[PDB]
């Protein structure tokens, strides 16, 4: 056939590419870190907790990271890192031994589909199975050295789905709220704020059904307990405020994308500022206040988009992911502002950056605490990259 | 000197980077204009606060002003076709693409039809009206992508609106052709009701020059370059296959090239799928499991000035493609598990030595077996230590006691242990101690 | 017994071949299709009538220097499609699908160049590669697994040069540079359990790696029959032959005669001779002969350009026969002969990129 050749042509041309940004990388950017894992990855979430060891040059924090293996056992796993915390300091940097370690494996049954921890408790998470249900678990109450058996303690699991799905959001004011989102078309809501008798059964609270298709991302209000969301392929998005009693009707509803949503965040800084992320390789953005106005447009991914985050420590900072193997970083002072025809063509101006590292799906990323200007990154090809862009882009 | 080899060389980087130019410029790798020696490029700066709450306010004034105006049916008569029969008409409806949607969706609906004349001519009229309701609805808005507008007898094709829903299509008498599967057309009306020089070296074998032309533009690239400094730059890092030198020619440039030497480029991937029976290589679909490792490439830059007198990374793991001692074959990431291929007893040892022994003529089978039972036996274990002797031959009937059994031979084993003591490593009481054990 | 130039061609880049084959799997009836190898290029041609012969299809490799060497035809069992694998100096053995004008397999295991190709008659996914490292290795180019290394401590100690299936596919005759030419067997219990193991591994399933088998004796062997290189031997049935740069082709059996092949001792320490066969000027080494798949004539390709036949018949080798077919366009030299699966036409290779044809007229 064609495809074949093709295919082997466009995979010759990605190492080129690649081989080129690495050559070019030492202008670009303030920390390079790559590492290759054994299986990959699906999952990135930052621990919000840091310690820093003194008489050195270095940082030190911890990472939550996930695994879906080809067919072995599956594991949850949290590692260590030394970021160089210094800024005269430069084997390496530091330390001649190992910059990166493992500390954290727990068995797991099936893949990992989400997991993020609980913002209460950061020892405790959550977790999406490949089956219908809901695993938490809370490390310090298990060995690191894996159960060489195999399954063990799911601590606590929860019901209330029927197909998998990747949903997943605490209540930040309100403990033990927590939302999920699966193929079942519905929202179901446990609270594990108080459960003394857990048998690991712990049905979801509520059940909402307001999208007719699979749903596919959720998030809590930033600033008030009783406000969410909701994403499903439908490409309509539903303002879900809670107290309202009814799973059927939300709060308000309206068309987002001309393609399935995806990702959805909201501001921190501001308390109106939405986030939107869809497969129409588009990203829009709205207002509590009114919604009959998609206010912006960035145009520039070159396939489907799967995540954004804000940026902690900056006010007007986010951030795009998607399939294209690239990733991006926009601006939202810059917003329409005269630039000379070569830096037109460079790109347009509120677009602010461009990471060139991985070299296939970028699977997912993460800002951190602790640090002003460092997201790490996952692809499927078992690689996991850090970084830190130069600083002068930025004033 | 067949030249052609200067060619067929220099031959090969050319097309590469000139497929990469047109990708690259589609296809950008990253903002050039965040690049620190092209800082002239992004003119603007970094200084601005701009609070959110007031962008709405702009936004909510700005759309009172965007809202211009709107449109508010149609009808339309053919006037007869012209060549040097029915006619066809249709409403084709095209909606956005999805996600499980290779290409975009087509709803090719007719409003209707009417039998317009055999080719007539004019002057012989004395007539088939369309007209439309508002089949577009403004629901359409999220869902179809565009209408267009069809006509066959014999094909031609007219669309309706802008991408900005900007109809395209006043009223009046239009004249158009048509082409099928001057010539055949049809009328009708509508109704709404310093020089740089290069010097191309070859091991000084032969060589080539020429000038730059439109100088400070990248001749593969075409980046625009505005200094000397940034494209050297640019030129010794993009363009890395080659070699560059500054010679500074007094006419303002010149750079005689050369063909880089070493270039380590090879994939940089699962080291293991290089050789993978082919049509499995970069199968890229499906998870696969490989050994740990971690580099480190930017630790803390310098950040100095620019120089043109100027112009003129560590590992952590295994980094490599392990073989199989004996038969130089790929090495698994499991594989290369505790498994050592290598312990004491080498497989064609035992059968030289073996078949060594059988070359003797000046010996019975009765002692034969028996040396060759009992030295492979030593070999198994490797005993070095005279103290190990008395347990050596214990073990040794331990283990082969049904055979000599089986094989009716301990009187020559004692023989043998008569032998071993005659050479002061068994006491006596030890000797007895074995046909002992033995029943 | 009478063939006639009836074509002679010549390549381009005039670098020698040293490659003809036939496809002995033609289905009966099927035109005549047969390959060669060059420098750097394979050939596909098709035998027609009134010494008519059409270039078919052509690849070669640029990536790299090589000096292909040998070739050999089989099929797939799967969809019978046609397959010729090739190899050079590099080392490396690929295989090609005409069907699709493709390689679809390529192995890479050895150590120097490779010498000789052939297949067990019975099965066709048994790959027997003759080398340069001393080792003569056994695939399954089905499951992609090694399966034996015949060599070590008793094998071949300077560069292993031409081996040969017996007729029905159990035994192997090796020769090279040493003198030496020495006995392997297939028909052991634990060579066909291995066999069977072989036909029979999923790696997905174990984290082992497949186990091969490593042989470091013959059966059998002597230097006494040559003192001089020996580059080509052939199973007579249950009889041997093999030419040296001594200028004669000799038969000969082990031990005596009779000794029955399959009751000898790994220590016989004797062989019979019976005859010989005689020839003039083949004063250099490399250069091979064949035969008839019916068994009955033989062909000799030479270094000045003659050639020299014999018949397989009850004629006494003392005074078998005596026939020397000649052209007088070049006499560089010929290095090797083939027949079809009958014995219609015979191709042979000089040394100058240049082929011949030969039609039989009986
Ligand atoms: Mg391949």
């Amino acid at each position: 056939k064609e495809a074949a050749f093709d295919d082997a042509v466009e995979e010759r041309v990605i190492n080129e590419e690649y081989k080129i940004w690495k050559k070019n990388t030492p202008f670009l950017y303030d920390l390079v870190m790559t590492h290759a894992l054994e299986w990959p990855s699906l999952t990135a979430q930052w621990l919000p907790d840091v310690t820093r060891p003194e008489g050195k040059d270095f940082s030190i924090h911890r990472l939550v990271l996930g695994t879906h293996t080809s067919d072995e056992q599956n594991h949850l796993v949290i590692a260590s890192v030394q970021l160089p915390n210094d800024d005269a300091q430069f084997g390496g940097f530091g330390s001649v031994s190992g910059k990166i370690e493992i500390e954290i494996k727990i068995n797991h049954e099936g893949e990992v589909n989400r997991a993020r921890y609980m913002p209460q408790n950061p020892c405790i998470i959550a977790t999406k199975t490949p089956s219908s249900d809901v695993l938490v678990f809370d490390y310090t109450k298990h060995p690191s050295k894996p159960d060489p058996s195999g399954e063990c303690n799911p601590d606590l699991r929860l019901r209330g789905h029927q197909k998998e799905g990747y949903g997943l959001s605490w209540n930040p004011n309100l403990s033990g709220h927590l939302l999920s989102a699966s193929d079942d078309h519905t929202i179901c809501l446990w609270d594990i704020s108080a459960v003394p008798k857990e048998g690991k059964v712990v049905d979801a609270k509520t059940i909402f059904t307001g999208h007719t298709a699979v749903v596919e991302d959720v998030s809590w209000h930033l600033l008030h307990e009783s406000l969410f969301g909701s994403v499903a392929d439908d490409q309509k998005l539903m303002i879900w405020d809670t107290r309202s009693n009814n799973t059927s009707k939300p709060s308000h509803s309206v068309d987002a994308h001309t393609a399935e949503v995806n990702c959805l965040s909201f501001n921190p800084y501001s308390e109106f500022i939405l986030a939107t992320g869809s497969a129409d390789k588009t990203v829009a953005l709205w207002d509590l206040r009114n919604l009959k106005l998609k206010l912006h447009s960035f145009e520039s991914h070159k396939d489907e988009i799967f995540q954004v985050q804000w940026s902690p420590h900056n006010e007007t900072i986010l951030a795009s992911s998607g399939t294209d193997r690239r990733l991006n970083v926009w601006d939202l002072s810059k917003i329409g502002e005269e630039q000379s025809p070569e830096d037109a063509e460079d790109g347009p101006p509120e677009l602010l950056f461009i990471h060139g590292g991985h070299t296939a799906k970028i699977s997912d990323f993460s800002w951190n605490p602790n640090e002003p200007w460092v997201i790490c990154s996952v692809s499927e090809d078992n690689i996991m990259q850090v970084w830190q862009m130069a600083e002068n882009i930025y004033n | 000197a067949d030249h052609e080899l200067f060619l067929q060389a220099f031959e090969k980087p050319t097309q590469i980077y000139r497929f990469l130019r047109t990708r690259n410029l589609i296809a950008p790798i990253f903002l050039h204009r965040t690049l620190t020696y092209m800082s002239h490029r992004n003119s603007r700066t970094n200084i601005k606060r701009k609070t959110f709450k007031v962008d709405d306010m702009l936004s909510k004034v700005e759309k009172m002003k965007g809202e211009q105006e709107s449109h508010s049916h149609l009808q339309l008569t053919f006037t007869g076709f012209f060549h040097k029969v029915t006619l066809e008409v249709l409403l084709v409806k095209v909606c956005h693409k999805k996600r499980k949607d290779v290409s975009c969706p087509i709803r090719q609906v007719p409003t209707g039809k009417k039998q317009v004349p055999l080719n007539p001519d004019l002057n012989q009229t004395k007539p088939s009206l369309a007209v439309s309701s508002n089949e577009f609805e403004p629901s359409n808005s999220h869902m179809v992508k565009s209408y267009s507008l069809l006509f066959r007898v014999f094909v031609a094709q007219m669309t309706v609106f802008d991408k900005n829903r900007r109809l395209q299509l006043l009223d009046g008498e239009y004249e158009v052709a048509m082409q099928e599967m001057q010539g055949p057309t049809l009328q009708f009306t509508l109704r709404w009701t310093l020089r740089i020089f290069y010097q191309f070296l070859y091991n000084n074998n032969t060589r080539q020059q020429t000038e730059a032309r439109d100088d400070l533009h990248c001749p593969w690239c075409t980046l625009n370059c505005r200094k000397l400094y940034s494209l050297l730059k640019h030129l010794k890092l993009c363009h890395s296959r080659f070699i560059f030198n500054y010679v500074y020619h007094p006419k303002g440039a010149r750079i005689d090239v050369s063909i880089n030497e070493c270039y380590d480029g090879s994939y940089a991937g699962n080291p293991q799928d290089i050789h993978r029976q082919p049509g499995f290589a970069f199968s890229r679909n499906g998870p696969v499991k490989r050994t740990p490792i971690t580099h480190i490439l930017v630790c803390r830059p310098k950040r100095t000035k620019a120089s043109m007198s100027e112009f003129l990374t560590y590992s952590s793991g295994h980094n490599r493609l392990y073989f199989h001692s004996d038969t130089c074959l790929p090495l698994r990431p499991q594989e290369m598990e505790v498994d050592s291929e290598d312990e004491k007893d080498p497989e064609w040892l035992r059968e030289k030595t073996i078949t060594q022994i059988e070359e003797f003529s000046d010996v019975n089978e009765g002692e034969k077996e028996v040396m060759k039972l009992w030295n492979l036996h030593v070999m198994k274990h490797g005993f070095i230590a005279d103290n190990q002797m008395n347990h050596a031959c214990m073990l040794f009937v331990e283990n082969y006691g049904q055979k000599i059994i089986k094989k009716n031979l301990c009187r020559n084993f004692m023989l043998h242990l008569v032998s071993m003591h005659d050479f002061n490593l068994i006491s006596i009481m030890s000797i007895d101690k074995a046909v002992t054990k033995l029943r | 017994y009478s063939f006639k130039c009836v074509n002679s061609l010549k390549e381009d880049h005039n670098q020698p071949l040293f490659g003809v084959q036939f496809n002995w799997h033609s289905k009966e009836g099927d035109p005549l299709v047969f390959a060669t190898v060059g420098s750097n290029r394979v050939t596909l041609y098709e035998c027609h009538s009134q010494g008519e012969i059409r270039l078919l299809q052509s690849y070669v490799d640029a990536d790299a220097d090589e000096n292909f060497y040998t070739c050999a035809w089989t099929y797939d069992s799967n969809t019978s499609h046609p397959l010729l694998a090739v190899a050079g100096s590099r080392g490396i053995i690929r295989i090609i699908n005409p069907i699709t004008m493709q390689c679809i397999k390529h192995y890479v295991g050895h150590g120097n160049a490779i010498n000789e190709l052939k297949f067990h008659p019975r099965d066709p996914n048994l790959l027997l590669s003759v080398s340069k490292d001393h080792a003569l290795r056994l695939w399954n180019i089905q499951t992609d697994t090694l399966v034996a290394i015949f060599g070590g401590v008793e094998g071949h100690r300077d560069e292993v040069l031409s081996a040969d299936y017996d007729l029905l596919g159990e035994k192997i005759m090796s020769c090279g540079m040493d003198h030496s030419l020495k006995l392997w067997r297939i028909n052991s219990k634990r060579m066909m359990n291995a066999i069977k193991e072989s036909y029979d591994y999923n790696p997905n399933k174990t984290n082992r790696p497949f186990i091969s088998q490593k042989i470091h004796f013959p059966d059998f062997s002597t230097r006494d029959i040559h003192r001089n290189y020996v580059d080509c031997v052939r199973w007579l049935g249950d009889l041997i032959l093999s030419k040296s740069c001594e200028n004669a082709i000799v038969c000969w059996k082990p031990g005596k005669m009779e000794d029955d092949i399959d009751k000898i001792k790994p220590s016989e320490s004797n062989v019979t001779i019976l005859g010989r066969f005689d020839y003039s000027q083949c004063d250099i080494w490399y250069m091979r002969f064949s035969m008839d798949f019916w068994q009955k004539m033989l062909a000799l390709g030479n270094q000045v350009g003659k050639l020299y036949v014999w018949d397989l018949e009850v004629e006494d080798p003392h005074k078998a026969k005596c026939t020397t077919l000649t052209h007088h366009k070049c006499g560089a030299a010929i290095r090797q002969t083939s027949f079809s699966r009958d014995s219609s036409i015979l191709i042979a290779v000089c040394d100058d990129a240049s082929i011949w044809r030969w039609d039989r007229l009986r």
